[PDB]
RNA sequence: GAGCCGGUAGCGGGCGUGGAUCCCUGGAUGUCCGAAUGGGGGAACCCGGCCGGCGGGAACGCCGGUCACCGCGCUUUUGCGCGGGGGGAACCUGGGGAACUGAAACAUCUCAGUACCCAGAGGAGAGGAAAGAGAAAUCGACUCCCUGAGUAGCGGCGAGCGAAAGGGGACCAGCCUAAACCGUCCGGCUUGUCCGGGCGGGGUCGUGGGGCCCUCGGACACCGAAUCCCCAGCCUAGCCGAAGCUGUUGGGAAGCAGCGCCAGAGAGGGUGAAAGCCCCGUAGGCGAAAGGUGGGGGGAUAGGUGAGGGUACCCGAGUACCCCGUGGUUCGUGGAGCCAUGGGGGAAUCUGGGCGGACCACCGCCUAAGGCUAAGUACUCCGGGUGACCGAUAGCGCACCAGUACCGUGAGGGAAAGGUGAAAAGAACCCCGGGAGGGGAGUGAAAUAGAGCCUGAAACCGUGGGCUUACAAGCAGUCACGGCCCCGCAAGGGGUUGUGGCGUGCCUAUUGAAGCAUGAGCCGGCGACUCACGGUCGUGGGCGAGCUUAAGCCGUUGAGGCGGAGG
RNA sequence: CGAAUGCCGGCAUGAGUAACGAUAAAGAGGGUGAGAAUCCCUCUCGCCGUAAGCCCAAGGGUUCCUACGCAAUGGUCGUCAGCGUAGGGUUAGGCGGGACCUAAGGUGAAGCCGAAAGGCGUAGCCGAAGGGCAGCCGGUUAAUAUUCCGGCCCUUCCCGCA
RNA sequence: CCUCUAAGCACAACCUGCGGGAACCCGUACCGCAAACCGACACAGGUGGGCGGGUGCAAGAGCACUCAGGCGCGCGGGAGA
């Protein structure tokens, strides 16, 4: 409620920092941290094993969050902002040119 | 509301010890009456209750961090069933 | 659950007082049945408990509206 | 409109575009206590009556109804209906009402009808349509602001206290009754054509009004609410919103660079740093099924629409009025009126009665002893918007799980405590160790950002080094040489101190202090000549026989104008 | 800001100083453990015993029992604890209170009084460690027991029958 | 509690047998002359009632020793001013 932003479980372009350029999908939006997931900013997390179960632990791990701002959606063209159309009975987010 | 009186079985060395005789102990509504419990138990587990003992169980005071509190107070009811009768559900 | 939820209000709304009270009695026992298992471990699908706790809330909520005129 | 199952991570389970979580509105549920109200009681607990239902249920228990008291009205009563009771930060009215202080003692006086206690009322409260003001051939309810005015006056005429009129503004409003007189119902009784109670009509005023007579009478003719109805608007969720890419430095661009773009938007915040065009927004513009609010605009009602001449019937009683005791006002006994009134005495109905500061006569002003009445004004628990306001010893007592911890029997008192990083990436694993803690490894731009972790000063405690000290003696320094060590090519400079010379801490308070007079353990942080309105000089300007506005109004929303009451 | 026996905080000095809380008193051998004069056991020794033993009421509020534990709290130490985490544990017709009674006092229908607040006050009501009222002896748990179990013995209600 | 009778009611009712049922709420751990209560503390202080054995001393709840039980006091080791 209001806590809303620009992306959802779709395809985006990173404009950020370490991954400026990188492109990825479903960022499992938070937005308590106002971040997304994508496929970059993935750090190595140490592991002892939260309980012997699943013994050994490595260093290649998971993908970290990314401030929602560092990313830009894309469809039938490239980066670019998002607009909103009424669909004659709806409200779908459309891009200035393409449409989603 | 008959199933609102009996909250759950107690489960503990001492409690089980009762099972030999028709002695089943339960966690019941803090306000529940001995008579209220007798009925509750009869219709719930289909048995004949002949004795009912109850005792209050003050909640243990606990502390997680600088935050101090207590656990909810409770009532324990140990109902005795008519000769040779078992509350199936509590056996095993 | 949302779907299987928009039913009761209907499949339960059309019955009357004597039909519900008994239905609710049934549910209340089922709830006992549950909370009775957890205490021992068995049951763990929590979702079930809270799910049943709220069902009763509905039946009662519906029965409370019926007992205000009707026939 | 895509994520959700609060602060939630976690096991262990689930829901959602067939549209959840979430937000707004209305309802449902709402254990116990609490005005607490069935009774009781050491608040949150006990115990009942009556009616109905659960269980074998008559003993027992639970569940749903229902039972306090007081006041109005109906009315005998039995009962029935409406209401009342508490809470509320300030604000408001009423009933009571200090003292320290000030008077350089103190009692009248002051503080002050203040602080406080009590009752009541509400979004306000109070006040309110002249028995007024007071000198004007005057004004014309009340409240509120500015002037009037520190005036008039009061005062042990000491301290000090302190009006009204008028003028300029805000706002606007005016009505209902009592009684003459006429009708009705009820109860008294002497059934008297009367007593009095309730209704209804009539009547509301001061250039006097009304009643009752008699003339005039020709109104679907005008007024019109403060009441009701409906609308707009407003409030309680939201929504739409222009324009940037690339390179480069770098952990990271938003910096810098190249070439663009939007602007009714260049307020602001965020995004690894500094961004109009990445994100949220901003200008501008939309939005309510439901609940509030709402003559602002419409209506509809209740209610109101006359002259002449007669009569003299009626115009608010333990009242006016006078005296005694007091309060209010600027008025403290004063020449003491006016307005209230505890006591005593005690009228009249306009051929009346009050007032114009004793009193009297003139001339005038006004109609007491019944009630109601929006707006302008006050306040801020709450929501919002701003700041030459604070920035964790500050700002609220609380930036943090604070009216808490702790204290006290109780009323009551009342703390401390904020910051890892961009991101937990919160350090696997190995090594010493029981652990703690470390050393490696690893993360990161940074780990002396490693976790009560940004920066991290001073006091204080250490390790290492340089100079220097066991025949010297001192407010511990200073001046002079000399030795050793350290810089630079040099001249020169830095550190230390062996001799020599000279030397009575700091503050305060005093005639006089090293003083054996005061204060200070040391360090860090907090800590004391301000502000308002008057006054008096001086000074920078403007205008000057003049100068200047106050409240308030119109404008802006960091824009100023107007306003001559007044001084 | 340098001073106010200033205010808040921090850290010094005295200082390895006085103290370590009754002069009833210790010794040893085993055990446990990373480590214990300080925990466990055994054997000696000393103290209290109108107790320094046992039980009840008040007050206290889990301090009870048990398993893991030792940073801190314990005036030393700690493997131990009244300490940390967690799980258990308190069973009543007859014991004590309440579904009884009244006491001082309190409250309070009637009723009295007072600017308000409120002060009295008959009946009633509340009020106990007083009056009334039916359970004694054993056995069991790590932890309750006239409460659970056993034997013996009672009390009120309700219904039926005579 | 026994008894007396008023309203009432006497096909109620009470009373004694005997059978068959009914009998709720709270407390109950633990400390309790103390290291768990009141004294900021594991404080040599304060804290109401009951039990409180044996032998001896004239007696006793006195005194000395001891049963049952409980303890040697929650820093020690030395030194011989
Ligand atoms: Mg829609
Ligand atoms: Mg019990
Ligand atoms: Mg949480
Ligand atoms: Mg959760
Ligand atoms: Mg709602
Ligand atoms: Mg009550
Ligand atoms: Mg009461
Ligand atoms: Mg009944
Ligand atoms: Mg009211
Ligand atoms: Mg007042
Ligand atoms: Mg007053
Ligand atoms: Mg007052
Ligand atoms: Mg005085
Ligand atoms: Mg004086
Ligand atoms: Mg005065
Ligand atoms: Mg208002
Ligand atoms: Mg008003
Ligand atoms: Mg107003
Ligand atoms: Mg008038
Ligand atoms: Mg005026
Ligand atoms: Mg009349
Ligand atoms: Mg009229
Ligand atoms: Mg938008
Ligand atoms: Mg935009
Ligand atoms: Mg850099
Ligand atoms: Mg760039
Ligand atoms: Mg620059
Ligand atoms: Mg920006
Ligand atoms: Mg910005
Ligand atoms: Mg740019
Ligand atoms: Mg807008
Ligand atoms: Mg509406
Ligand atoms: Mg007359
Ligand atoms: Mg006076
Ligand atoms: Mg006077
Ligand atoms: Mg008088
Ligand atoms: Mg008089
Ligand atoms: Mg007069
Ligand atoms: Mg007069
Ligand atoms: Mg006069
Ligand atoms: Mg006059
Ligand atoms: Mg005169
Ligand atoms: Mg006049
Ligand atoms: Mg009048
Ligand atoms: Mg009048
Ligand atoms: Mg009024
Ligand atoms: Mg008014
Ligand atoms: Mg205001
Ligand atoms: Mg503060
Ligand atoms: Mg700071
Ligand atoms: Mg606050
Ligand atoms: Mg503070
Ligand atoms: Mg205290
Ligand atoms: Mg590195
Ligand atoms: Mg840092
Ligand atoms: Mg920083
Ligand atoms: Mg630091
Ligand atoms: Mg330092
Ligand atoms: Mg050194
Ligand atoms: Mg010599
Ligand atoms: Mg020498
Ligand atoms: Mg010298
Ligand atoms: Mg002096
Ligand atoms: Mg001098
Ligand atoms: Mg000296
Ligand atoms: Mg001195
Ligand atoms: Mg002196
Ligand atoms: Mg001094
Ligand atoms: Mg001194
Ligand atoms: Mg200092
Ligand atoms: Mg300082
Ligand atoms: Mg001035
Ligand atoms: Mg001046
Ligand atoms: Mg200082
Ligand atoms: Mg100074
Ligand atoms: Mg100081
Ligand atoms: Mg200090
Ligand atoms: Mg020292
Ligand atoms: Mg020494
Ligand atoms: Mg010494
Ligand atoms: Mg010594
Ligand atoms: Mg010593
Ligand atoms: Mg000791
Ligand atoms: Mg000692
Ligand atoms: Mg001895
Ligand atoms: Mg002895
Ligand atoms: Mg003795
Ligand atoms: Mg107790
Ligand atoms: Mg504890
Ligand atoms: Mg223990
Ligand atoms: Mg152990
Ligand atoms: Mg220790
Ligand atoms: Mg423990
Ligand atoms: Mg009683
Ligand atoms: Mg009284
Ligand atoms: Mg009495
Ligand atoms: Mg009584
Ligand atoms: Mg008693
Ligand atoms: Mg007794
Ligand atoms: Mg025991
Ligand atoms: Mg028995
Ligand atoms: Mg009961
Ligand atoms: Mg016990
Ligand atoms: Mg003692
Ligand atoms: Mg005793
Ligand atoms: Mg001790
Ligand atoms: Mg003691
Ligand atoms: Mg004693
Ligand atoms: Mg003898
Ligand atoms: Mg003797
Ligand atoms: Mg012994
Ligand atoms: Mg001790």
């Amino acid at each position: 409620r209001v806590k809303m932003h620009v992306k959802k479980g779709d395809t985006v372009l990173v404009a950020s920092g370490k991954y400026k350029g990188r492109v990825g999908k479903v960022k499992e939006v938070l937005p308590k941290k106002y971040a997304v997931i994508v496929e970059g900013v993935n750090i190595v997390k140490k592991a002892v094993r939260v309980s012997p179960k699943y013994p050994q632990g490595g260093f290649i791990e998971k993908e970290a969050p990314l401030h929602a701002s560092k990313v830009r959606p894309i469809c039938p063209a490239c980066g670019k902002p998002t607009r909103v159309r009424k669909k004659f009975l709806e409200n779908g987010k459309k891009i200035r040119v393409c449409a989603k | 509301t008959a199933y609102d009186v009996i909250l759950a079985p107690v489960l503990s060395e001492k409690a089980y010890a009762g099972f030999a005789e028709g002695k089943y102990t339960f966690w019941v509504h803090p306000k529940a009456t001995k008579t209220e419990i007798k009925n509750a138990v009869e219709t719930a587990f289909k048995v004949k209750v002949v004795k009912v003992n109850t005792l209050h169980v003050r909640g243990k005071k606990k502390r997680l961090g600088r935050y101090l509190g207590k656990r909810p107070d409770r009532k324990k009811a140990i109902v005795q069933v008519a000769p040779g009768q078992k509350i199936e559900a509590l056996e095993g | 659950k949302l779907s299987e939820v928009r039913k009761q209000l209907e499949e339960a709304r059309k019955l009357s007082p004597v039909e519900l009270e008994k239905l609710v009695r049934e549910k209340k026992r089922e709830l006992m049945e549950l909370r009775f298992q957890a205490s021992i471990g068995q049951l763990s699908q929590n979702h079930k408990i809270r799910d049943l706790k709220r069902q009763i809330a509905r039946l009662l909520t519906v029965l409370n509206e019926k007992r205000r005129q009707n026939a």
